[PDB]
């Protein structure tokens, strides 16, 4: 139990020893031996951590037999060094892909996880996540592009991969149009709608009442000049970034989509488009002039399913199967 | 317990750190202390709870959803059974107090088999492997939904989650109004599969009379105040039509955070007539429509109010954003947020303006309402509830608002379970013989799986005031034979159950109890995982706050 | 640890039981004293130091404080009964208070699990409301002289029995203006105004159909009486309107600035030639009136009221027959009240008062009532609002039944012979409803000063001979018949007080824990 | 909890309980704690420490019986080795720093043994076993001396009191000092070289001078003055003599006076004169009682009055004044005189005799001393020692007092050992070499005592500034080639490893203790599971 009243319950030792406050100033270093064994390795922090009180309760009898500690400090590299040795000739090479090597050493590196006990369907899981991305150059494989989203409720046993990028926040539902989407094209909206206002400080001085008729007017022409160019383009799912600054949607402007049937989410995170962009084979589009037909994708189905409260947004499918894809992942879970 | 351990030796924490069993002990009393409460409210023969705030107001809550809400537990085990009850509510939306108690079982008889020495692995798969054949068994002794030539269903499924509440004696009045609310407003998606929007049934709160009395509206029934006086209260005549506008009718300022700048002082005053004139041309194009109720989300203006009188239009003001969603689809009714379309020009359609039988405004008890029967498009349905007082109908607004997702679970899957302790006490006996099986270390937990079930059955003779073992022992008597019952319908011997008004052992389906299967599929899975992240913790670390 | 913060310890079992029920009949003794022509008064004193002296059952039980959580549902049964009807708060408790009182020797003593007295409580309720309905009988309800006995009810218990005379000619014209047809009349208490006037004579009263504004005339010429006046209602303030868009104007040449106080000065001319274009005879307004505004309607003799109640408009466009019009251009000769007169202004040290007389089928009212004292005029207003309010079930139907003791010992009788029959598990709680309906009657013996064991003695024996009409006098305390005296209360308000006491009884028997500290 | 407060016990949140892994962690770092403040001080080449009591008063010594009776301590555990020390002072007298860098070497490895999940029990029966194996396997490996004659078997007492000189501050007077504790057993003694007893040895220290003024005086020395110190201070006998002819009264002179409370009543002046020559004829008869019987100096248990100072004074009668009744009992053992209860009962055979009764003036003021010296061999021995500082004065009490409790030991026959960690190493591979032939589960029992006894070894390596591992390895390599068990540790660096050349002998019942008072107290302490200390 932590300070601001956040409970963890953790089997990974680096988040017991994170999570944890100790007063002691080398035993917190500790701490940071399970940081480099779960960085490089990500497996073993649990044991790494063991290892090294183990190789200090050797060497705490040492000190008393008048042995100097900088030869043991050099004894102890001088062992770990030809340990290394010891594991190389032990160790069997193996294929690039197999079914077989991989989902046993998945299965058996959950351990005392409590997925353990679901780890029939999740050791494939695993294994699947990281075969779509092969490299005879040995690449640290980058878990971006591995997504596993949280969502409260439900059972792990529902736990499956999703066959295309999953949206975390749900759709703004203020027009709330369509009720679902077959066969749309995904579009990303990095500018904002609204009606036309400069990033900076600006003045409207209205000299004449007939000229208030023609701002009305033309507010909602230059919203509607921006679906005429998307229509064009039969673009269905529009994706728009938070935009503190400017108002991403209006009132005026979610009922010209509404129309459309143009179903749009918002407060999207900024760091989540290299996510966006390649799990879903879509370029983001800044500005109204180079939106165009070739940057947007093409999606099966994009929908919202509400299943015992808990709502999210799915997509099946990506056609355009660019260079490398993406794996995205749902979580759930009886408890948070 | 005891006296307590030496404050970090060594060790060289902050905060507190116990290690041992002291551990699983304190997370057994923290089961034990929140099951106590719910213990006693389950079953018809339960009995209401009373919560304090201290500042003087009550709060009446039978089941432990809300109760475990209110109370305030600072244990971190003992926040688990509280998400689990919030839990409950939302997937199947009933079982919050049979969840919390076999979960709290599950973990208080497994304190005495760590003293075994048996690896909590071992109790878990244990009770995994005793969940998985007991999932099947359910699936197997479930009862079809054909039953009779009548449906003689959906009757008896209310009755059932009428009981431990107030209005159980009632609930032979309140079952034909359960059923016929969910009907009116089923709706339809996925090309054909039939959905059921809860809390879509509008429950009002009105005081006198009788809860026996209380009428079924067959329509919406919106919770709201006219908007003046001088409007028409009751409004007749067939295809009544109904504007619903998300746009303010009161007068706003130019833009947002533009300035005003006049150098001819001749167009001061023709400028500020143009800003009232602007709000009333959307009036009058729904007047020259025959809008006969105006539907507003936020306020309305005197200017609109004028207009509304003189054409006799019923305005309306300050409607919630969910309230007027429902009517657009039951009335028929397109919501408008803006009068625009794809051209340039600004006009209004007619399409967008719903038809209904007949519009009045009720008003009983300090409460008014307005009454909207008779749609034609899509049929919905309202429930004014009428009791004591507002606190004591906010135990009858959770008792039906329990009661709709129990009648949800039975339409979509027609398989159905008989309550009152049946599958509880079935369970127990295709265990015995499973476990004998197996052997070795996971008998004894798969044996203490299946009598922590019982303590369902067995609640209900406690409660009572009755002999509970009595009403047990006939009870696996029936049970034991079903499972040596053997093949030839001249089985019989299951599907029994406790009649704790009679105290006697009688058919749940002659008797009119029934239970959806689904639910015993969702309580069983989320009260074992509560007590499978109980035993899988050693040692509990709490760090002072800074 | 501590686990739960709240109410860690538990008071449960019949512990519980007896302090829900213990406390329920702590609410009704005290107002055991209120109930009869000869009831006492009970003076309550709030935090803000203002003093309400009333015997009404709901007025005691609102203003006091009660600690004790299971107490307080008692105390908001009254605003069931006020709400729904407005009579008969009193018997509510009193009835509801008894049924606990009675039903506390069975969970203690038979052992009997409430559910079961529950089922029981519900099968006596519905036996219960078919006594009622066959002692009830129909009454004329367009007879003038046989709704003015009804009110007199109620008023027997009030000190205002001695105008009773004076005071059901107020309270008959007051319910029959306001009604109209359509749910029936459907009579709201707010369409009659009731306005409390310090100072005066009670036995002097009149019942005006109009509003009765506190607000003086906005000029001394204008004319406080007017043969034929012309009312025109307008929510706009006669003020210069000033823009919500904060508009700045920039001053450049000399004559700018001149010229905008100028247009100022025209628009409200401008505005007052929009008025006189139907040229009214009275304006009201809800809101200030400048100065300027003034002159320019001295010429076509518009009499301004300014700072009128909201709710006090809706009133005179009923009486005036009058629409409300916040523009000035929209303004038509239909729009101007009509059938109006006998607008007069009478000068009173204290406050400047103004006449209404009407000559679309709702109006509304203004009660005048003059007090001897603030706090006595306080008094009487409650006691007309529920004078008014036992007409309002006469006229909603025809049902009539008796009352002052007949009522709730029919009901009692009728219990004793399905009990002895019923032979069952059910026939203990089943008797608890007949002895719980003797509690009204034998509270008006003792508040009378009379011997309540021998006359409830010999009034059950009454009851057997077939004669529902036999009540308990409240003066010399006679076991003849309410025939005689005339004692009738519509069925409503026996309906509502049982129906309630049976509803309120099953919620704190389920009460088996009472604990404390959430704070939500 | 439920609502309602729960106390089994009262004082329920001032107790505290300790279990589970953490309550044996804190009972062997508490014993770690101890040994290392003991580690320091065992060996000749050991430092003593200071011990400051409440009043102010300081105490600097090596043994840990006296650093652990004033150490003021608070876990439990710490006070149970206290009394392990005190338990090998007030028997043996010897090794009490040795019992306890034993007993928590023993609970070193079996912290070790407790992590591989072994039960404690089974630790305990373990170590029960392997002590009954090293002391049998000493007990074959010495040799009996009792077969030298009475020249030889001085020389075996000179040898091992060297050896607990040692450590100890002021050890370079320790050639002189081993010389006087021998020769005090020499005298008082029986005669079968059995049994002697201790008690007839006192330890009288003296604050001043310097250390090269102890020696042996045979008698007793007495705080107390010659009353009326007009007479000579050094008394002599008459020229002839059988002796001094030494008195010892516990009666004063007074007139003779009923226990009880008496009334004497005088009706008459007769009866008043006769009071006065009456008073005047009992004094006059109690002196000349001393002079028949031939005594000279006169010791008075409660003194006597100023009357008689001249009276004793005429007849050259020296007399003593308030000595207390435990001095009594030790001059009658000296001068084998016996206390004469009053004058009818006073004869020439009860009287003392010793051969000169004289005083010292030691330092500038001080106060005056008696000091009685035997003109032959007695049972009364008793020890003088001098020094700069009231420090020294003290511990050299000590240091002679457990010197004396070595020599003593040896009256004991058939039991010698030789020191210099030559027994541990011995008794060490005895019990290594049991291990694999008993293999089982209390393999691992045997090899953690056999690593504790060689703690002691190596804790000797580490005051004299040697390596611990070359010379364990040297002494473990040694026995194995050769059988001479004498191989040890020398911290004087004289050369010659062999015990024998070196002369370091001990005694066998104080190395066996060593090993029962570590053993059978570890088994208790392993034992301990829930620790409930209470609140001060």
């Amino acid at each position: 139990k932590t300070s601001r009243g956040e409970i963890i319950i953790s089997n990974d030792g680096h988040t017991i020893l994170k999570q944890m406050a100790i007063l002691h100033p080398v035993a917190r270093m500790l701490v940071e031996v399970s940081a480099a064994q779960d960085s490089e390795a990500g497996d073993g922090t649990t044991s790494v951590v063991i290892l090294t009180g183990a190789l200090l309760g050797a060497a705490e009898r040492l000190l008393n037999k008048g042995i100097h500690p900088t030869i043991i400090a050099d004894s102890f590299q001088s062992a770990a060094k030809r340990s290394v040795d010891i594991l190389l000739e032990m160790c069997h090479k193996v294929s690039l892909s197999d079914r077989e090597q991989l989902v046993r050493a998945a299965s058996t590196s959950l351990s005392s996880k409590i997925v353990s006990q679901y780890s029939s369907f999740l050791a494939p899981l695993a294994v699947d996540s990281v075969l779509k991305i092969s490299d005879e150059n040995s690449k640290n494989v980058d878990l971006n592009d591995i997504r596993l989203v949280k969502k409260v409720g439900g059972t792990i046993d529902d736990t499956e991969m999703i066959d295309g990028v999953v949206l975390t926040q749900t759709a703004i539902k203020s027009a709330g149009g369509p009720t679902r989407k077959e066969k749309a094209k995904i579009g990303l909206i990095q500018f904002q709608i609204s009606p036309p206002k400069p990033d900076t400080e600006n003045n409207i001085i209205v000299n004449d009442y007939r000229q208030m008729d023609k701002i009305l007017k033309e507010e909602r022409a230059y919203l509607l000049n921006i679906c005429k160019k998307i229509k064009k383009a039969k673009c269905n799912v529009l994706l728009i970034q938070k935009s503190i600054l400017r108002d991403a949607v209006n009132d005026l402007a979610l009922h010209f989509l509404s129309k459309l049937n143009i179903m749009v989410v918002k407060d999207i995170e900024r760091e989540e488009i290299e996510f966006l962009s390649k799990g879903l084979g879509c370029k983001p589009i800044a500005d109204i002039e180079l939106f165009t037909e070739d940057r947007l994708g093409s999606a099966d189905l994009v929908e919202e399913i509400d299943s015992d409260g808990s709502k999210i947004v799915r997509v099946t499918g990506i056609r355009n199967n660019n260079a490398r894809p993406t794996v995205s992942v749902v979580i759930r879970g009886a408890n948070n | 317990q005891l006296f307590n351990n030496s404050r970090s030796d060594t060790l060289f924490l902050g905060g507190e750190k116990i290690s041992g069993d002291d551990i699983r002990n304190q997370n057994v009393l923290a089961t034990m202390a929140v099951a106590n409460v719910v213990k006693s409210s389950l079953g018809p023969v339960g009995l209401d709870k009373m919560l304090v705030d201290d500042i003087g107001d009550f709060t009446v809550t039978n089941d432990g959803a809300t109760i475990l809400s209110l109370l305030d537990v600072q244990h971190p085990a003992g926040k688990i059974l509280v998400e689990l009850a919030q839990q409950q509510d939302r997937e199947i939306g009933d079982g919050t107090t049979s969840v919390v108690i076999i979960a709290s079982e599950l973990l208080k008889r497994a304190n005495e088999l760590v003293k075994n020495k048996i690896h909590p692995t071992t109790i878990i798969t244990g009770f995994r492997v005793a969940l998985r054949e007991a999932i099947r068994f359910i699936n197997e002794v479930l009862s079809t939904s054909v039953d009779t030539l009548g449906k003689e269903t959906l009757i008896n499924i209310a009755k059932t989650s009428m009981s431990s509440k107030i209005i159980g004696a009632d609930s032979d009045f309140f079952s034909n109004m359960v059923v016929d609310a969910l009907l009116a407003v089923k709706t339809q998606n996925s090309k054909g599969e039939i959905k059921y929007p809860v809390k879509a049934v509008n429950v009002l709160k009105a005081h006198g009379k009788s809860a026996t009395e209380s009428l079924l509206v067959p329509g919406y029934a919106l919770n709201c105040t006219v908007a003046s006086q001088a409007m028409p209260k009751r409004i007749a005549g067939g295809n009544v039509k109904i504007a619903c506008l998300d746009l303010n009718l009161q007068k706003a300022r130019m833009a947002m955070g533009v300035q005003i700048n006049i150098d001819d002082p001749e167009q001061l005053e023709q400028i500020r007539k143009r800003e009232a004139g602007i709000v009333l041309e959307r009036v009058k194009k729904i007047i020259d429509a025959g809008a006969q109720v105006v539907l507003t989300t936020k306020g309305i203006d005197d200017l609109c109010l004028k207009e509304f009188v003189e054409a006799k239009i019923m305005g309306v003001r300050r409607c919630k954003k969910e309230d007027l969603r429902r009517i657009a689809r039951a009335t028929g009714a397109t919501l408008v947020s803006s009068m625009s379309n794809l051209e340039g020009e600004e006009t209004f359609e007619s399409s967008y303006l719903g038809l209904c039988d007949e519009v009045v405004q009720a008003k009983f008890s300090d409460d008014e309402c307005i009454l909207i029967k008779g749609t034609s498009k899509h049929s919905s349905s309202s429930i004014i509830l009428r009791g004591a007082n507002d606190y004591s109908l906010d135990e009858m607004e959770r008792s039906l608002h329990d009661s709709l997702s129990v009648v949800k679970r039975t339409l979509e899957s027609g398989n159905v379970v008989p309550g009152g302790g049946c599958v509880e006490a079935a369970l127990n006996i295709y265990l015995d013989n499973f476990a004998t099986t197996v052997g070795s270390r996971e008998q004894l937990a798969i044996a203490e799986f299946a009598a922590a079930l019982l303590i369902i059955p067995k609640t209900l003779a406690v409660n009572a005031a009755k002999d509970s073992s009595e009403l047990v022992a006939k009870l696996r008597s029936y049970h034991a034979a079903s499972q040596m019952a053997k093949p030839e319908k001249r089985r019989s011997y299951r599907n029994y159950g406790l009649d704790l008004i009679r105290g006697k052992i009688v058919d749940e389906i002659h008797a009119g109890v029934l239970e959806p299967t689904i639910s015993k599929v969702k309580s069983l899975k989320s009260a074992l995982e509560a007590c499978v992240a109980i035993l899988r913790i050693d040692t509990m670390i709490t760090v002072d706050p800074e | 640890v501590v686990f739960m913060n709240a109410s860690q310890e538990r008071t449960t079992g019949r512990q519980a039981q007896i302090s829900n029920i213990t406390a329920a009949k702590a609410v009704a003794d005290v107002i055991r004293t209120c109930l009869g022509p000869k009831a006492m008064l009970k003076m309550l004193l709030d935090p803000m130091g203002g003093l309400v002296l009333t015997n009404d059952g709901h007025a005691i039980l609102r203003e006091i404080d009660v600690a004790h959580p299971a107490a307080k549902s008692m105390l908001e049964l009254s605003r069931t009964q006020d709400e729904e009807v407005g009579d008969g708060t009193t018997t509510v408790i009193i009835l509801a208070g008894e049924i606990l009182a009675q039903c506390a020797p069975y969970l203690i003593e038979k052992n009997i699990h409430p559910v079961i007295i529950i089922q029981a409580l519900k099968k006596a309720l519905t036996d219960a409301l078919e006594v009622i309905k066959q002692v009830s009988k129909p009454v004329d309800v367009e007879n003038d002289a046989a709704m003015k006995k009804l009110i007199q009810a109620s008023i027997g218990t009030k000190y205002v029995i001695h105008w009773s005379e004076k005071m059901c000619e107020l309270a008959l014209d007051a319910v029959k203006t306001v009604r109209k047809d359509l749910n029936f009349e459907i009579d709201i208490k707010r369409y009659v105004r009731v306005e409390k006037i310090p100072g005066g004579d009670v036995l002097d009263s009149r019942v005006l159909k109009g509003v009765l504004l506190n607000k003086d005339v906005v000029h001394p010429k204008m004319s406080r009486h007017i043969e034929n006046p012309r009312v025109v209602l307008l929510d706009c303030p006669l003020e210069y309107k000033k823009g919500e868009s904060q508009t700045n104007i920039e001053i450049e040449k000399e004559e700018d600035w001149n010229r905008i106080l100028q247009i100022e000065e025209e628009q409200v001319q401008l505005m007052c030639e929009q008025i006189l274009a139907v040229r009214p005879t009275l304006v009201i307004t809800e809101k200030g009136v400048s100065d300027l505004a003034q002159h320019y309607l001295l010429k076509g003799g518009c009499s301004v009221l300014r700072r009128v109640k909201k709710s006090d408009n809706n009133r005179i466009a009923r009486v005036t027959g009058a629409t409300i019009v916040n523009r000035v251009e929209d303004l038509k000769e239909s729009d101007v009240g009509t059938n109006c007169g006998l607008f007069k202004v009478e000068m009173i040290g204290d406050e400047y008062f103004s006449f209404l007389d009407n000559c679309g089928l709702q109006k509304a009212c203004t009660i005048m009532l003059r007090g001897g004292s603030k706090d006595i005029l306080n008094e009487i207003d409650r006691n007309l609002q529920d004078a008014m309010a036992v007409a309002r079930n006469v006229m909603l139907s025809p049902s009539l039944s008796p009352g002052g003791g007949a009522t709730e010992m029919a009901v009692s009788v009728k219990l004793a012979e399905k009990a002895k029959q019923l032979e069952g598990i059910q026939q203990w709680p089943y008797q608890a409803v007949a002895d719980a309906m003797e509690c009204i009657p034998r509270t008006l013996i003792q508040n009378a000063g009379g011997d309540p064991i021998r006359l409830l003695s010999q009034l059950r024996a009454k009851h057997a001979q077939g004669n529902f009409t036999t009540g308990i006098d409240g003066d010399k305390g006679k076991i003849v018949d309410m025939v005689s005296y005339g004692i009738w209360e519509p069925e409503v308000i026996k309906q509502q007080s049982v129906k309630t006491a049976i509803e309120s009884a099953c919620l704190l028997l389920r009460v088996d824990d009472i604990v404390s500290g959430v704070r939500k | 909890e439920m609502g309602r407060p729960f106390i089994i016990v009262k004082d329920q949140g001032n107790k505290k309980r300790q279990h589970g892994l953490e309550a044996k962690k804190s009972h062997i770092l508490a014993a770690r704690s101890v040994a290392s403040i003991i580690k320091t001080s065992l060996g000749p080449r050991g430092l003593d420490k200071i011990l400051i009591s409440p009043d102010g008063e300081i105490t600097i010594t090596n043994d840990g019986a006296t650093i652990l009776s004033q150490m003021e301590l608070d876990n439990e555990i710490a006070k149970l080795l206290v009394q392990l020390s005190k338990s090998q002072d007030d028997e043996i007298g010897d090794g009490t720093t040795g019992v306890v860098v034993l007993a928590s070497a023993l609970l070193d490895q079996a912290l070790e043994l407790i992590q591989k999940g072994i039960h404690p029990i089974k630790i305990a029966n373990g170590f029960d076993e392997a002590a009954k194996l090293a002391i049998s396997k000493l007990e074959e490996t010495c040799d009996d001396i009792s077969a030298s004659n009475d020249e030889l078997f001085r020389d075996f007492l000179l040898r091992a009191a060297k050896t607990s000189l040692g450590s100890k501050i002021v050890s370079k007077d320790h050639d002189r000092f081993a010389e006087m504790a021998v020769e005090a057993v020499i005298n008082v003694m029986d005669k079968d070289r059995k049994d002697v007893d201790f008690d007839l040895i006192k330890m009288q220290g003296r604050v001043g001078g310097s250390i090269s003024d102890s020696k042996l005086i045979n008698g007793v020395i007495l705080d107390k003055d010659f009353s009326h110190p007009q007479m000579p201070k050094c008394v002599l006998p008459k020229e002839g003599s059988d002796g001094v002819k030494l008195a010892i009264l516990t009666c004063p002179f007074e007139p003779p006076k009923p226990k009880t409370k008496h009334k004497l009543d005088i009706s008459s002046v007769e009866e008043y004169q006769k009071l006065q020559t009456y008073e005047q004829d009992k004094f006059k008869e109690m002196i000349d009682d001393v002079k028949k019987a031939g005594a000279d100096v006169v010791i008075c248990q409660w003194g006597f009055d100023d009357e008689a100072n001249h009276l004793l004074l005429q007849n050259d009668l020296p007399a003593v004044r308030w000595v207390g009744g435990q001095e009594l009992e030790h001059i009658a053992i000296s001068t084998n005189g016996r206390i004469v209860p009053r004058f009818q009962d006073l004869s020439k055979d009860k009287l003392g005799t010793c051969s000169r009764i004289y005083e010292q003036e030691f330092g500038t003021t001080k106060d005056r001393m008696l000091i009685i010296e035997q003109s032959k061999e007695t049972k009364t021995v008793t020890c003088f020692v001098r020094g700069s500082n009231k420090m020294i004065v003290d511990e050299a009490e000590r240091a002679l007092h457990d010197s004396l409790c070595v020599v003593r030991n040896l009256v004991k026959d058939s039991r010698v050992v030789y020191g210099g960690g030559a027994a541990e190493v011995t008794m060490s591979l005895a019990v290594s070499e049991e291990a694999d032939k008993q293999r089982g589960i209390d393999q691992y029992a045997f090899r953690g005592f056999a690593q504790a006894l060689d703690t002691i070894p190596m804790t000797l390596a580490e005051n004299s500034g040697l390596d611990p591992i070359g010379t364990l390895s040297t002494l473990k390599s040694k026995q194995l080639k050769e059988k001479i068990s004498n191989i040890g540790v020398d911290c004087l660096g004289y050369g010659s490893n062999d015990m024998k050349e070196l002369f370091v002998v001990d005694p066998f019942i104080g190395k066996k203790q060593q090993i029962l008072l570590a053993t059978q107290l570890c088994r208790m302490i392993l034992k301990i599971d829930n620790v409930i200390i209470s609140g001060k």
